[PDB]
């Protein structure tokens, strides 16, 4: 008996629905981008150090998950929670930055209420933002599980699918900067 | 329906519309016919009653079998690809039409459940009625000031849809003088059942020359934009009416009311 | 106690929708009172509403099914009252408000609620028993897809008597179903309806994916599963491909009218077209998420009744996988009149009709099936011929109409709900009846009732001609969809004919309670005391008259293409086993059905504008979700005991019957 | 998520590369759109393929080689979709224009 096996092809296959969803919001932004109303466009309220520094971020927190897996194959309870505690502080600077900059939009009169084009970028980011919250979500409860019960083998399943979900999150984020923020600041 | 508003239609679109129906229609029985045909057939020559029959309890796979049963139906559909291919190019409701005169052009707005036309080269517009000389091309610009219609006059041709702040192009003509109903063919709120026109064929350019005439003595008149929403409020069933001036253009300003440009 | 939601929501002045609330409420204190009378409040809970065994659940599923077929088939009676009444210049008695009401649910209903569930539920039952397996790789995923698409269901009948339902029609177009032009909650309740149903069904689609391909039984190459099984995988992965759009464009809509967002709306950038392309993107696949399984029913039955091997087994696997495949490029067909060019008109008709060659293989197949056969008139293949014969005319009506230049004066006429209804009934209905009546025995032990069952039959199919066939006719004098007053006089007889079909199908409808009540009542001498009613020839048929709650008690083994028929020829089919092993397996779970309570009260809240609620049903779900994540008390053993005496019984049962 | 954490240190400087590169290319203005535009898809295409492979493990083996065939699957519907949506609604827009 091996669930675990089922269990993350599975996990797979949602992914592969989530990709689906995301094209969706994709194509959507594309038909709406230059659908403003006199109001501003990609290139002026797109600072792009901001978003360079919110990418570097998530990048780092792929690389400490990653590292909590490994840990976890070595058998370190400690390591994993480490790990795992500094992949959910990089993400929560990732989701505060990203709340910081939607709320200086929405306060300045360019909430997603004023164009088809802010719109449309508020869905597709705030599409991101929401998948990595509950990721955020699923690593504490996670982790203090792993605290209270060890590297069972439902924990480490766990893992493996927490882990398929953060790494499809930053993939998702790399043609998010590369199609909304980038092409358009160009 | 032999006497149906489209197997026995009046406008040359339509006309080739029907042949289009009909030869699809005797291209697909080749393979439908002998299906049904051949259901009932084996459902009563190998019923399990039966004893003459060859019962063959292991034939599962002849490649004879496949290869016609692969064979005929690729055949008809390369037919049918390439007659939609040229078809479909040949009858694209934007494209001008091919005739010895000037397109008479009219502009249709799709009001809360009334259809508005304007003639903007004799200055006029109707409400739920319009008229132009059979033999002649008619240019329909056509635009939504409300939700989504479409424009259908059937015994004419083909329908087009109405979108807010867009422009439509569809091409018609009538071969023959009479009245043909026209209507809404999607569904638009309440007064859905009310959109019902009436499109005049006048066998003469004079009598289109006296309907003009007509419209042109009427007590009302379009000019202000403040005339245009009186009218476009919501409404039912509305009287077919006249209106003497109309704003240049105000097909335009309407589209505009919804920012299109480029 | 907040909100929109006031007294003056409910129809009160409304002397028939206020009596069908009354009858709906009493019949609800009568199935209640019923229920305690007997006792069996305790048996369902620990037996049917936590069910994880894809028996149970299956049932469920077409229990729904069935149910909400009433109400279905009682809004299509009053829609042909209404015209044929119009039509002969009279008021009638449902204006505009109230029809225009009734056809978006109507249709929303038998699309989602009738022909989803019956279709997910018959794959349910008889998918992990053909393919050798003791249960599906998710057990309490598919509870709770089953209780969200319960919470759909309550959703759309919540509307009915408290409040509207949308009055744009099944697919909600964007601006008609915008805030400024339909303020009301009608459009709300079509949201969150089918948003809540969705993420089940997308879920269940999923859950089989996998099953399909990790959970078979040891020797069953893929070239060698039963044709359902290969039919209901195609139409596993276009659920996965297709129901995320559905999710996506909902979801953007939900925005546009509950935050100001400008995606469809007519002002400020906005684009409507874009709406009715996606949601097509997902429309087509979901026709096709529905033709494929019945499919794969009828093949079963051709391969039964008439004794034989299935003819092109390989040409029908492709012919399914080039379906499932081409299934995603022919979208546009929907809007060929939306103003798009000659080109792209072009090429998506061109891929519509290039779809139609491995249906017609399919059929073809088929009927060389029963070519050289003997053919046993059951009610099951009488379901059969008649699909064929029907859905031969409805595919052929929709390849005429995917030629651009006829949809130009056919898009919207009735000549497309004669299409599609002739394609639906004819395939759809005509197959999940066909497999309910094929595996009826497998459920409960007993069989139907045949000659109730006939009559049903006959009904149907003269119903079926009688009421739409004249609508091709209707569609082509001019006559378009969704009208309801001051309808066209010449358009009068046709109309009335339609109606007298309908009729028809009531009684076909009627026939099919009695066929199932006398049944019922007479379940105590009709039994298969074999597991074996018909002669079948797939796995399903190896196990017990109703089957133990484990399919089988040691796995099979399979050497070829149909198991258990070689098995009946070889000497060896059954053949008791040595010794028997402890079986795992999963427990039964209340907190499904606890998630989909929260999530109704979410949505409900979310339709009346009541955010403390709505906030408390999203909280108490996720909170939910996050505690079940805790317990470990999720599986258990089944010893050699029981095993050993339910094997025991079920030989004695064969050897009894070999025996006499 | 597991192997050498060589690989995945080393999958961490290509990724830092091919951030940092596009970010520069863009904002000072090296060359022309066309080759910014190049540039930038290829990179982005790079680097969700080093996530796929060093990150996410992603082989031809695993799940009896299932794992790829799926994400294959959904590259292709992506691409039907993204691109036919984005081709019929331009065409759908400049046949709606006041020509
Ligand atoms: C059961 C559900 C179902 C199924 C399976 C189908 C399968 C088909 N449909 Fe139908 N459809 C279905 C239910 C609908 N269709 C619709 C809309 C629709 C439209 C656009 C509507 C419009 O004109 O505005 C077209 C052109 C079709 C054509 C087809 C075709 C060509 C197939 C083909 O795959 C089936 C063809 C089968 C055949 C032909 C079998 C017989 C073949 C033989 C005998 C061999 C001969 C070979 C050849 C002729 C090549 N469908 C709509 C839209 C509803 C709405 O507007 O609200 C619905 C609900
Ligand atoms: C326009 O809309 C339409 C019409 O209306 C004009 C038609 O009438 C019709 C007629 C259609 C039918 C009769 C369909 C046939 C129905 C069938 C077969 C029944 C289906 C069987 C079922 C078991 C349905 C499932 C039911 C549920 C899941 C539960 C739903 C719960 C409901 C509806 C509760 C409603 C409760 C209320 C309205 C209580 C109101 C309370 C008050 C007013 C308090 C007042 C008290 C004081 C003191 C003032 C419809 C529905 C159409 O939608
Ligand atoms: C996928 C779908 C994506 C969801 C898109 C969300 C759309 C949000 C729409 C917001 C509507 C406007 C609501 C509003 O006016 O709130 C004003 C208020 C301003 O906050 P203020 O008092 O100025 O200072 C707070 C500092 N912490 O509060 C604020 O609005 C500022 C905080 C905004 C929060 C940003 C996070 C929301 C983005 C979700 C994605
Ligand atoms: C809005 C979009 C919502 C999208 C939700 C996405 C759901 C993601 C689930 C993906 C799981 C697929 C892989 C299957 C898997 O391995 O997960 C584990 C479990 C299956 O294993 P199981 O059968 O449960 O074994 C017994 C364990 N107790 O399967 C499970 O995942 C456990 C079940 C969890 C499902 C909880 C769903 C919560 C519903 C929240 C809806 C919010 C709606 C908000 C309004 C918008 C509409
Ligand atoms: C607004 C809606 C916002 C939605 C917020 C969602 C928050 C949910 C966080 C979930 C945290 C609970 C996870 C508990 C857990 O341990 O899951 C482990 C599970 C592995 O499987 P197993 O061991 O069997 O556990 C099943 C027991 N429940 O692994 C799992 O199956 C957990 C799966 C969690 C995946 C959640 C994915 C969320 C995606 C957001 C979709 C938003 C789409 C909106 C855009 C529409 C346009
Ligand atoms: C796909 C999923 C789409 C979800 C759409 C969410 C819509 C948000 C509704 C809020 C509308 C509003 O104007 O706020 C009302 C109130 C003041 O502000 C509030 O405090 C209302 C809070 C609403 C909570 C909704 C939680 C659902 C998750
Ligand atoms: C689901 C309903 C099934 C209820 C259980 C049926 C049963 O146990 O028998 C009750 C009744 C007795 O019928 P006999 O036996 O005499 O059986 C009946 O004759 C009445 C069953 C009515 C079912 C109607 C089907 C629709
Ligand atoms: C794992 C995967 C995880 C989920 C993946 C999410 C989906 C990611 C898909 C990427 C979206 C591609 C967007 C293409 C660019 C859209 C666009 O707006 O260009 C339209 C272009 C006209 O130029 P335009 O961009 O409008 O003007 C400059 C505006 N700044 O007009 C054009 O002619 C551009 C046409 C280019 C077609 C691009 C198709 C890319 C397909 C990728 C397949 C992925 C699978
Ligand atoms: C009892 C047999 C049925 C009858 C008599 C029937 C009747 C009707 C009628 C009269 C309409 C509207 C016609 C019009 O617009 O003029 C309609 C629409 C529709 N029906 Fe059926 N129907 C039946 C079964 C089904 C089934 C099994 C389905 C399964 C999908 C279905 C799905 C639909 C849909 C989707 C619509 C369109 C709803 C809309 O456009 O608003 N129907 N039906
Ligand atoms: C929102 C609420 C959700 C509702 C969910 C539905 C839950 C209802 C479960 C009721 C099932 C109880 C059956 C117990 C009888 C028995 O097994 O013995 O004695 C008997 O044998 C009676 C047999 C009764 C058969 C009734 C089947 C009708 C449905 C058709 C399903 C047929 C499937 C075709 C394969
Ligand atoms: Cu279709």
């Amino acid at each position: 008996h091996d669930a675990g096996g089922t269990k993350i092809f599975g996990f797979w296959i949602y992914l592969m629905s989530d990709c689906i969803l995301f094209s969706i919001l994709f194509a959507t932004y594309a038909v709406l981008v230059n659908g403003t109303a006199g109001g501003p466009t990609g290139k002026d309220i797109f600072e792009l150090p901001f978003v360079l520094v919110e990418t570097f971020l998530l990048l780092f927190s792929s690389i400490t998950y990653g590292m909590a897996a490994i840990a976890m194959y070595k058998n370190n309870k400690s390591q994993v929670i480490s790990w795992l505690a500094l992949t959910w502080l990089f993400g929560a600077g990732f989701i505060g930055m990203e709340i910081y900059e939607f709320h200086h939009l929405i306060v300045n009169g360019m909430g997603p209420d004023r164009s088809g084009f802010l719109s449309a970028f508020f869905a597709l980011v705030g599409t991101h933002g929401l998948h990595v919250t509950s990721g955020l979500i699923w690593m504490a409860v996670l982790m203090v599980q792993i605290a209270r019960r060890g590297l069972t083998s439902t924990n480490r399943t766990r893992i493996m699918c927490l882990s398929l979900f953060w790494h499809f999150l930053d993939v998702v984020w790399i043609c998010v900067f590369t199609v909304v923020y980038l092409m358009g600041a160009m | 329906g032999c006497n149906s508003a489209l197997l026995d239609p009046k406008g040359q679109i339509g006309l080739e519309q029907r042949s289009l129906i009909l030869t699809a229609f005797g291209l697909m029985l080749i393979v439908v016919i002998p299906a049904i045909l051949m259901a009932v057939g084996f459902a009563w020559k190998y019923r399990a009653s039966n004893k003459d029959a060859k019962y063959s309890p292991n034939w599962s796979h002849s490649n004879k079998v496949e290869a016609v049963v692969w064979t005929v139906p690729i055949l008809i559909i390369i037919f049918l690809a390439v007659l939609t291919w040229k078809t479909t190019h040949a009858l694209e409701p934007s494209k001008p039409l091919a005739h010895d005169e000037k397109p008479i052009t009219i502009e249709v707005v799709s009001m809360d459940w009334k259809w508005f036309f304007i003639y903007p080269e004799q200055g006029i517009a109707t409400v739920n009625e319009i008229a132009f000389p059979a033999n002649t091309p008619v240019y329909f610009k056509v635009t939504s000031n409300s939700v989504m219609n479409s424009f259908f006059i059937p015994r004419l041709g083909s329908q087009i849809y109405a979108m807010a702040g867009m422009q439509t192009r569809l091409h018609l003509i009538a071969n023959e003088p009479g009245t043909y109903d026209g209507i809404s063919a999607s569904y638009s709120g309440p007064g859905f059942s009310g959109m019902k026109f009436k499109a005049i064929a006048t066998p003469d350019r004079a009598a289109f020359d006296q309907w003009v005439a007509k419209a042109k003595q009427s007590p009302n008149t379009m000019s202000d934009m403040a005339a245009f929403e009186k009218l476009a409020a919501p409404s039912e069933y509305n009287q077919v009416e006249y209106f003497s001036n109309v704003k240049p253009d105000l097909f335009a300003d309407v589209i505009n009311k919804f920012m299109a440009h480029g | 106690m907040f909100g929109k939601l006031s007294l003056d929501a409910v129809p009160f002045h409304e002397p028939i929708v206020m009596v069908t609330i009354a009858g709906i409420i009493l019949g609800g204190l009568a199935l209640v009172g019923l229920i305690t009378y007997f006792g069996k409040w305790t048996y369902l809970w620990k037996e049917w509403l936590t069910s994880v065994d894809h028996k149970r659940l299956g049932i469920m599923y077409i229990i729904v099914a069935i149910v909400m077929l009433l109400r279905g088939f009682a809004d299509a009676i009053m829609m042909r009252s209404q015209q044929a009444l119009a039509s002969a210049g009279e008021a009638g008695f449902l204006p505009p408000h109230h029809y225009d009401q009734i056809f978006t649910a109507h249709g929303v209903i038998m699309i989602f609620f009738v022909a989803m569930p019956f279709v997910i539920g018959l794959m349910n039952l008889v998918v992990p028993l053909q393919i050798g397996a003791r249960d599906v790789a998710f057990p309490f995923l598919n509870n709770l897809s089953f209780w969200f698409t319960v919470v759909g269901v309550i959703l759309v009948n919540v509307s009915l008597g408290v409040g509207e339902f949308a009055q744009t029609g099944w697919l909600a177009y964007p601006p008609l179903s915008g805030i400024e032009y339909s303020p009301g909650v009608g459009v709300d309740y079509w949201i969150w309806s089918l948003q809540l149903s969705g993420i089940g069904t997308t879920l269940t689609g999923i859950n089989f994916f996998v099953t399909i391909l990790k959970m078979r039984a040891p020797g069953m190459t893929m070239f060698k599963m039963p044709v359902f099984t290969w039919a209901s995988l195609c139409a596993n992965v276009l659920i996965i491909a297709s129901f995320p759009i559905l999710t996506v464009t909902v979801a953007l809509l939900t925005l546009d009218r509950y935050l100001g967002t400008h995606f469809f709306t007519n002002d400020m950038g906005g684009n409507m077209m874009m709406y009715i392309n996606l949601i097509w993107a997902w429309g087509h696949p979901e026709v096709y998420i529905l033709i494929l399984p019945v499919f794969g029913v009828f093949s079963e039955i051709a391969a039964t009744f008439s004794r034989k091997r299935l003819f092109g087994y390989t040409s029908l696997v492709w012919a399914t996988v080039c379906i499932t495949v081409l299934s995603f490029i022919v979208w546009l067909h929907h809007f060929f009149t939306m103003g798009a060019g000659a080109n792209v008109n072009a090429f998506f008709g061109i891929t519509t009709m290039i779809i139609a060659i491995p249906t017609g293989v399919k059929i073809f197949n088929w009927l060389f099936t029963m070519y050289q056969g003997r053919i046993v008139f059951h009610s099951a293949m009488l379901w059969t011929i008649g699909f064929i014969v029907t859905f031969s005319v409805g595919g052929m009506t929709g390849v005429l109409l995917a030629v651009p230049g006829a949809d130009f004066v056919l898009h919207n006429s009735l000549f497309l709900i004669a299409h599609f209804h002739n394609v639906i009934i004819g395939g759809v209905v005509f197959g999940c009846f066909a497999g309910m009546t094929y595996w009826w025995p497998k459920a409960f032990g007993f069989k139907l009732n045949e000659t109730w069952g006939k009559r049903a039959f006959w009904f149907w199919i003269i119903g079926f001609f009688v009421a739409f066939m004249p609508l091709y006719a209707l569609g082509f004098m001019g006559m378009t969809r969704r009208l309801s007053q001051q309808i066209d006089p010449q358009f009068h007889t046709m109309l009335m004919i339609a109606a007298s079909g309908a009729v028809l199908i009531a009684l076909g409808i009627l026939c099919l309670v009695i066929q199932m009540y006398v049944s019922i009542r007479d379940r105590d001498q009709n039994r298969d005391l074999t597991g074996d009613p018909w002669g079948g020839r797939t796995l399903e048929w190896a196990t017990s008259s109703p089957p133990p709650f484990y399919n089988f008690a040691v796995v099979p083994h399979v050497h070829e293409r149909d198991a258990f028929w070689e098995m009946k020829e070889k000497g060896e089919a059954y053949k008791k086993p040595d010794h028997y092993e402890e079986i795992h397996m999963p427990k039964n779970s209340g907190a499904g059905i606890v998630i989909a309570a929260f999530s109704t009260i979410f949505g409900f809240a979310m339709i009346w504008h009541i955010w403390w609620l709505a906030i408390v049903g999203f909280a108490g779900m996720i909170i939910t979700w996050i505690v079940k994540s805790f317990d470990e008390d999720v599986d258990y053993y089944v010893p050699v005991a029981e095993i050993e005496k339910l094997e025991n019984q079920h030989f004695d049962e064969i050897t009894k019957a070999g025996l006499k | 998520s597991h192997g050498s954490v060589k690989t995945y240190m080393t999958g961490f400087i290509l990724s830092i590369i091919l951030t940092v590169i596009p970010f520069w290319m863009v904002m000072t203005g090296a060359a022309s759109p066309a080759v910014i535009l190049g540039t930038i898809l290829a990179m982005a295409v790079v680097q969700v393929l080093v996530h796929l492979v060093c990150f996410l493990h992603m082989n031809t083996k695993s799940d009896e080689g299932w794992n790829m065939t799926a994400f294959v699957f959904t590259v292709l519907i992506i691409a039907i979709l993204v691109v036919g949506s984005i081709w019929i609604m331009w065409n759908l827009n400049y046949n709606m224009m006041m020509h």
